[PDB]
């Protein structure tokens, strides 16, 4: 639980190996029939990132390289992307209020590399600025295609800033590099400042279940769920409101909205649950109600505040946007030069990542800038600044539009 | 970059 | 039941007839009944209520003698009853309506049959 790095992983890498090179292996994760994988997803780490006066950072075994008494203070945390060219859109959501970014090549594909800048096309809105370059040829084609093909790479660090890190000519199979990789990732990548004694909050992505048939009625039970945080450290045992949680459904006024919090009880840590939650990767939130509602799979979208909190929630929307003039990136020149990219109709599903939860978009009126639009579900106030407006052009969606709150 | 002629040689004299 | 078993015993006591016989063939009749339950509730007396419908789930596990609530329903659970004596259906019937007579109004929960 330090750091939200990101990765944009196109086709045909070996990911397993490169990301369980840098998160050690996989968690038991389970409840299949999930969710779809181009949507809102975060990622974990079973390792911790350290080092043993030593470029080398190994798996928490103190000798192996060698020695060096392994700092057990912290613990390394991670964002996926699985390894086609798909995952764009919903890695532009994550590229936002994330930490930093990998940044993958291969040599499998066209050397003259079509992908990477297609992929990594928001480094002026939202961050983008902390990454390594990578090559991932050592395998097939050897010293002339890397030769011309560092020529290549270094063609792209101009103005797309392309250069964070220098090149690692690798295959992860081998796991070579590691210690100069882990390197790398411990000196040449800083930690982003946070804020401490704020009070907390959180917008639920990943929820779970935890009553499989088999068990007494006196166990404890609750609501199991996944978040990242983004202010405030979450202690255990407190008034944790959410503030219209349910869609209060026939609500007739403005104070019939349910005064419902909680407590809490697990926040996993791949070993341990530190019950102030750890923030910088994914937290194990679990909550104490014991409903229908929460530990179903009913709950995606709602707000973690307190008695008293600030934000009044309703339906009333008007936002300001604009667009973006072409599909961002792709470009084929065997007749996908007309891969259109058309202006709000009424009446239109989109995708408006506010902050970070998907709720779909629906529209009502459009001018040229700004926009009233009501929404599909009650959704809490979190960001005016990126109102990330998406929407299908293709099989999977892409993202189209930045927002402003009116 | 100093990086890469230094998988040039060692790397892929000694591994692939 | 007439353990004043005496006045002819044939033998020790029934012997041939008691060695399976009169055990062998009881031939109870019994037909499976499944009383559900849908308690829940919300608010801040709902944290209250939550926690007192867990302990209603104990409450039903220990006090009235309804037996082994398993856990394959995920949504809500049941409570069993079996004819050994049959006296058992007023007596949960009885206290699952005292619970929505008194018990889910004081604290402002949804519950029905």
């Amino acid at each position: 639980a330090t750091i939200n790095i990101g990765t944009i992983g196109h086709v045909a890498h070996g990911k397993s190996t490169v990301v369980k090179a840098i998160s050690g292996v996989h968690t038991v994760r389970f409840k299949n029939e999930l969710e779809r994988n181009i949507t809102i997803k975060l990622g974990y780490a079973n390792a911790k990132i350290y080092k043993l006066d030593d470029p080398s950072c190994p798996r928490p075994e103190c000798y192996r390289g060698t020695k060096g008494n392994f700092k057990l203070v912290r613990h390394v945390s991670f964002v996926d992307c699985p390894g086609h060219d798909i995952l764009m859109a919903t890695m532009l959501n994550g590229a936002a209020v994330m930490d930093a970014a990998l940044l993958l090549i291969a040599g499998n594909e066209s050397c003259p590399q079509p992908q990477t800048s297609e992929h990594l096309a928001a480094i002026e809105i939202m961050k983008l600025k902390h990454i390594l370059i990578l090559q991932n040829k050592i395998d097939l084609v050897k010293e002339s295609q890397a030769k011309e093909q560092y020529e290549q790479i270094l063609a792209f660090v101009q103005g797309t800033v392309a250069e964070g890190a220098p090149i690692i000519p690798i295959s992860a199979q081998l796991k070579y590099n590691i210690e100069v990789v882990c390197e790398y990732i411990v000196k040449k990548i800083p930690v982003p400042p946070r804020d401490f004694t704020s009070e907390p909050r959180l917008i639920v992505i990943r929820s779970f279940d935890v009553n499989k048939p088999g068990c007494e009625v006196d166990d404890l039970k609750g609501g199991v769920a996944g978040g990242s945080i983004l202010k405030g450290v979450l202690k255990v045992g407190q008034e944790i409101e959410v503030r219209p949680g349910i869609v209060s459904k026939d609500s007739e006024g403005k104070l019939m909205c349910k005064p419902i919090f909680s407590k809490i009880v697990s926040l996993f840590a791949e070993h341990n649950d530190l019950q102030y939650a750890a923030p910088g990767g994914l937290i194990g939130v679990g909550t104490k109600i014991d409903p229908t509602l929460c530990r179903a799979d009913r709950m995606v979208g709602q707000v973690l505040g307190a008695v008293g909190a600030l934000p009044e929630i309703f339906t009333e929307l008007e936002i300001s946007y604009f667009l973006l003039r072409r599909l961002l990136g792709v470009r084929t020149e065997g007749d996908k030069k007309a891969a259109k990219v058309q202006k709000l109709s009424k009446n239109e599903v989109l995708m408006v990542n506010i902050g970070s939860l998907s709720t779909g978009g629906r529209v009502s009126a459009v001018k040229a800038d700004l926009g009233k639009i009501v929404l599909t579900n009650p959704v809490c106030t979190e960001v005016g600044e990126k109102i990330a407006l998406s929407r299908r052009v293709e099989k999977h969606w892409r993202l189209i539009g930045w927002g402003q709150i009116r | 970059d100093y990086t890469y002629e230094e998988l040039l040689n060692r790397v892929f004299n000694i591994m692939r | 039941d007439p353990s004043i078993l005496d006045s002819l015993d044939l033998n020790e006591d029934e012997r041939e007839v008691l060695i399976n016989n009169i055990n062998r063939r009881l031939t109870p009749q019994a037909v499976k009944i499944r009383a559900d339950i849908e308690v829940a509730c919300y608010g801040y007396e709902g944290i209250d209520a939550v926690k007192e419908a867990l302990r209603a789930g104990l409450n039903c596990s220990t006090e009235n003698m309804p037996i082994k609530i398993n856990l394959i329903a995920p949504p809500r659970y049941v409570m069993t009853t079996t004819t050994l004596e049959r006296t058992e259906g007023l007596s949960v019937l009885s206290q699952a309506m005292a619970v929505i007579k008194e018990k889910i109004e004081e604290k402002r929960g949804v519950f029905n049959v």
